[PDB]
């Protein structure tokens, strides 16, 4: 199966072995068990060159998995500023919500990726978006005593 | 699958048996002393099948038959040990051959059968020639068959059984004997060539225009048929090569293994055949019921399987065409639910005295006609209970006759079922 | 690096002879094994004395055919331990090949395969040659394939089946044997090239100009087309360089692993263009299995050219056919034709009715129209099994009657699997 090798390649980050697998017609939008496309995996583990290749060969920028995680969710969680900006440029949903009710702004705020918070905000991230418990990104900055994040959320 | 052990039992058994050895000894280029004076490798390619000297065992309760064989032309070639003969004769009593006198001798025969089988690279099976209306050939033969069947269950059993007819002997107990013997063959043999004396007389009388056919005249037709059906077995060839493969492609249902043989052209004893037949002529001796060695009309039934053996130099292209022709131009006579049920094979070495020939082995449901005749004669005799004290005195039970009667009728019904069957 | 060939029944064995005859001419190897001259050692091993031995096992439940191997032109080429024979054949009965007779010799055969696999370092898998209708070819192969999926489970196995044809058919029950092996060998085969003996008959009557072909005629033509498929493995081409790639390129569904092979040109010995021969790959008259690809969808398609070929001529002939014919593909396939070229000329046999051609091509294409061939067998099967005809032979040699139905359902399910892909 070439779709499973592409999932493994995009994860482990073998740029050449992605290009080879795609040269034999591998499924760019192949899902693993939990619905994770190669774009999910490349955007999670910070493989910018593989992200841009998949996007340019027709990868669904807004593909969700079994838990509603878009690639922009995972990039903003792990803190890959380069990939966050590439995803948004290819029309990613800045206010996607996942099964836990979190947006990319929630995850970048929890993990303290202030530079990505600022990028998401400038692409129209919803500061008033709430999670399951009912907490916004601004509520997270207040509850966690994070004045650096509170200031960047009101800029 | 190489060697075949041959057996001949009873008067008829050793008559058509020896005639068979006469025919195929010539064809393979063996003289009566047992030495090769041929001139072709296609002759000794598969001589190991029937020879070592024939792999033949001679059996009869009648001791006279011993000498009628050895005083024959090729009588010198048979191994002296392989002669196994009793003191008295069975006298047309199947029970004497199967239970009393024939049973006493059958061990001695099995000892020789064992001996000949012991020194075989790889046995195929056995080959018994015998008549069914007799006491020895039928009663002891069928008892021999069962006794081999149980001692050699990994092997084929192939019989050349000749059917009695009033046209050849007016003995009225033959319907009893032949019915009892058919009750055995349907359970004990893989394939059986039905040689009908009714049909042998009707061919010698009507087609060959001989006013009084002798045994020799009827035996000529038989020995020529046997060499024809055994052509595949005795010479190199792709199709129907060994006994098991033949039966595999001939017998779709275990009990329905009674072949109606027939061959062409029909010649007299040593007559001159100036004009050699053409391929389409030979092919048109298949449905020609005047060439069937069993007294049955293929038109009155359907072929389940057919094997054709063309002997001589001829066009393999034309034979294929003619056979493919005759099948579809009579498509209603070949069963539809067995596709490619007719199989044709060619051998370049023709039979003795002929430039071309063709033998036509067929599992035709019409054969039920033959078993009808035997049963009606059996029942007519059995309903008046004539001559039963012969059989019962030898240890048989009256019940046996009823079972054999019923079992042959089941065999007739089965043939009638598959005749009326449809593929839809 | 190494590939092992196995030949089962007369069909396998006699086609084997034709292929190893043709392999040794293509590799300049002598009948005695010598060579006055690597990529080709995928198929051959080497003696200390400069002798090149095939990586092959010959199996038959009966001497006659393999006896002619070891008293013939190439008797010296094989080690005698590679040529294995029984005594009682299967008698056109899958049951005897698989159950009754096959169990008596399966262990000796598997043992002699281990001796060739022990000589090999990075063994790829197995090529298997066998008839369908034959008892040995059907029954024993399917057994051997089961046992190879255990003792060598983590590697490839490829079939070269001889699809039956009434014109050379030796048995009535050949539909039975075909269905029975194809059922039990379905899970254990990664890819399988069928050869309709009718197409090979038709081709030899038309293009070789023979009235009544012999087996030598058919086997030679077949060996030419087998050589075309194994050329990539023997000369280190670019396409299909190892046994996995056959599945990668041609098999997008484990079950549906039956490619149609088409070979041009077949020129009598009594030159064409690159474009002309590539058009003949989409002519049904030159297929190895009689069907109509126009009635079916292509899952994949490879072109294996060999000889005087300009890579640009190929791309022209491809664009010609991709534009000027309507080769329908499935939507979930790479719509591009894979290609590879091997500049060595097609070798023929000295004396052969087949002529030396300047260039040649063998198109391997997993079309859904090959389901037509399964339908013809399934139908013949149904007629006979409707009356339970000849079934007692099988049941009386260690086989449960149920296995007939379980096989037929697996063939009915396969006919549905071909349908759903092509709609
Ligand atoms: N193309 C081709 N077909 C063959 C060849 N040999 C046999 N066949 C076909 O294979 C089918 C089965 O015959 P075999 O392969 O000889 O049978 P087997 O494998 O030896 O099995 P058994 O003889 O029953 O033990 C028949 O329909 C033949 O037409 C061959 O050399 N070339
Ligand atoms: N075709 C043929 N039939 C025979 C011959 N001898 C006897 N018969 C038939 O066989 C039956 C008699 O059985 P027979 O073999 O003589 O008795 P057995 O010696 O006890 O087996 C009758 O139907 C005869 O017509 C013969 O030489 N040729
Ligand atoms: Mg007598
Ligand atoms: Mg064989």
């Amino acid at each position: 199966d070439l779709g499973k090798k592409l999932l493994e390649a995009a994860r482990a980050g073998q740029d050449d072995e992605v290009r080879i697998l795609m040269a034999n017609g591998a499924d760019v939008n192949a899902t693993d068990a939990s619905g994770l496309t190669p774009l999910h995996l490349a955007a999670t583990y910070g493989h910018l060159e593989i992200v841009e290749v998949l996007l340019k060969h027709g990868a669904d920028v807004n593909a969700i998995d079994i838990m509603g995680s878009t690639p922009l969710h995972l990039a903003a969680l792990i803190g890959h500023l380069e990939i966050v900006e590439v995803l948004l440029k290819h029309g990613a949903d800045v206010n996607a919500v996942d099964t836990w009710g979190d947006t990319p702004l929630h995850l970048a705020a929890i993990m303290g990726h202030l530079e990505i918070v600022e990028v998401l905000l400038k692409h129209g991230a919803d500061v008033n978006a709430q999670d399951k418990f009912g907490k916004t990104a601004f509520d997270i900055s207040i509850d966690n005593g994070n004045e650096d994040l509170a200031e960047i959320l009101q800029k | 699958m190489r060697e075949i052990v041959h057996i001949q039992a009873g008067q008829c058994g050793n008559q058509i048996g020896a005639k068979f050895w006469e025919v195929i000894s010539d064809e393979h280029g063996i003289d009566p002393t047992g030495s090769y004076h041929g001139d072709s490798d296609l002759q000794l390619e598969r001589i190991n099948v029937y020879y070592n000297v024939p792999r033949a065992i001679l059996v009869d309760l009648e001791p006279g038959t011993m000498d009628s064989v050895r005083s024959g032309p090729f009588g010198q070639i048979f191994r002296p040990d392989n002669f196994v003969f009793g003191q008295s004769g069975a006298g047309n009593n199947w029970a004497k051959g199967h239970y009393t006198e024939g049973a006493e001798l059958v061990d001695s025969v099995l000892d020789v059968v064992r001996k000949e089988s012991e020194s075989c690279d790889c046995l195929q099976g056995f080959q018994l020639t015998h008549s069914l209306g007799g006491g020895t050939g039928s009663g002891m033969g069928t008892l021999l068959i069962s006794k081999i069947r149980e001692e050699y269950p990994d092997r084929i059993m192939n019989t050349f059984s000749v059917v009695p007819s009033p046209k050849v002997s007016d003995t009225v107990v033959e319907p009893y004997n032949a019915t009892l013997s058919v009750h055995q063959l349907v359970e004990n043999t893989d394939e059986t060539y039905c040689i009908d004396n009714e049909a042998l007389y009707d061919i010698c009388f009507r087609t060959l225009k001989l006013t009084t056919p002798t045994y020799g005249d009827l035996n000529h037709l038989v020995s020529a048929t046997m060499s024809g059906v055994t052509t595949c077995l005795r010479f190199p060839g792709q199709l129907n090569a060994d006994l098991r493969k033949l039966a595999v492609n001939m017998v779709p249902f275990p009990r329905l293994h009674f072949f109606m043989p027939g061959f062409a052209p029909l010649t007299s004893r040593g007559s001159q055949q100036y004009r050699a037949l053409t391929v389409p002529e030979l092919t048109q001796q298949m449905f020609d019921a005047k060439n069937m060695m069993a007294a049955c009309d293929p038109r009155h039934g359907r072929y389940l399987t057919v094997a054709a053996v063309f002997r001589g130099r001829m066009s393999m292209k034309e034979v294929d065409e003619q056979m493919l022709n005759v099948q579809n131009k009579n498509s209603s006579y070949f069963v539809e639910w067995i596709p490619n049920n007719v199989k044709t094979a060619v051998c370049d070495i023709p039979p003795r005295g002929l430039k071309m020939s063709a033998t036509f082995i067929g599992n035709s449901t019409a054969i039920q006609e033959l078993f009808k005749r035997i049963s009606e004669q059996f029942t007519a005799m059995f309903r008046r209970k004539a001559f039963l004290h012969w059989y019962t005195g030898e240890g048989m039970d009256e019940m046996e006759f009823t079972e054999a009667e019923s079992n042959m009728n089941d065999l007739v019904s089965e043939y009638q079922q598959y005749q009326d069957a449809t593929a839809d | 690096r190494e590939c092992i060939s196995i030949h089962v029944g007369q069909a396998g064995v006699q086609i084997g002879n034709a292929c190893w005859e043709l392999y040794c001419l293509e590799h300049g190897i002598q009948p005695d094994g010598q060579m006055p001259s690597d990529s080709f050692n995928t198929f051959f091993s080497e003696t200390g004395a400069g002798k090149h031995v095939p990586r092959a096992v010959f199996v038959d439940l009966e001497p006659t055919v393999i006896d002619e191997v070891r008293t013939g032109t190439y008797r010296q080429l094989f080690h005698p331990e590679q040529l294995i024979t029984g005594k009682e054949d299967a008698a056109n009965n899958y049951a005897r090949g698989h159950y009754t007779i096959g169990k008596e010799i399966i262990d000796l055969v598997l043992d002699r395969i281990r001796k060739l696999a022990d000589q090999c370092t990075g063994l790829q898998g197995f090529s298997v040659f066998h008839s369908f209708g034959g008892g040995t070819g059907s029954g024993f192969t399917s057994l051997l394939m089961e046992r190879l999926s255990v003792d060598y489970g983590k590697k490839s196995k490829l079939e070269f089946s001889i699809y039956p044809a009434p014109q050379v058919s030796t048995a009535v029950v050949e539909p039975y044997n075909s269905i029975l092996t194809t059922h039990t060998t379905l899970e254990h085969s990664d890819c399988a090239f069928m050869v309709d003996n009718e197409a090979i008959y038709d081709i030899c009557r038309r293009n070789l100009d023979i009235e009544r072909p012999t087996y030598t005629n058919l086997n030679r033509l077949i060996g030419q087309i087998v050589s075309s498929i194994t050329a990539s493995l023997r000369f280190d081409g670019a396409l299909n360089v190892d046994l996995t790639e056959f599945q990668t390129n041609l098999v997008p569904y484990p079950r549906a692993h039956f490619p149609l092979a088409t070979y041009a040109p077949v020129i009598s010995a009594e030159q064409l263009s690159v474009a002309e021969i590539t058009n003949a790959c989409f002519e049904p008259a030159n297929q190895m299995v009689k069907c109509d690809p126009r009635h079916g969808k292509y899952m994949a398609c490879c072109l294996l050219y060999r000889g005087d070929v300009v890579p640009k001529d190929v791309n022209a002939a491809i664009a010609t056919i991709k534009t000027k014919r309507t080769i329908q593909f499935v939507d979930w396939c790479p719509t591009g034709f894979k290609v590879g070229i091997n500049y060595e000329p097609p070798t023929v046999v000295p004396g052969g009715d087949l002529a030396k051609v300047q260039r040649a091509v063998c198109m391997l294409s997993n079309t859904t129209a090959i389901a037509e061939a399964w339908a013809r067998l399934d139908h013949k099967f149904d007629l006979m099994y409707a009356k339970r005809a000849f079934v007692h032979w099988y049941v009386g040699e260690g086989m449960e009657e149920g296995e007939f139905s379980e096989a037929r359902e697996d063939m009915a399910a396969l006919e549905k699997d071909y349908e759903e892909v092509g709609v």
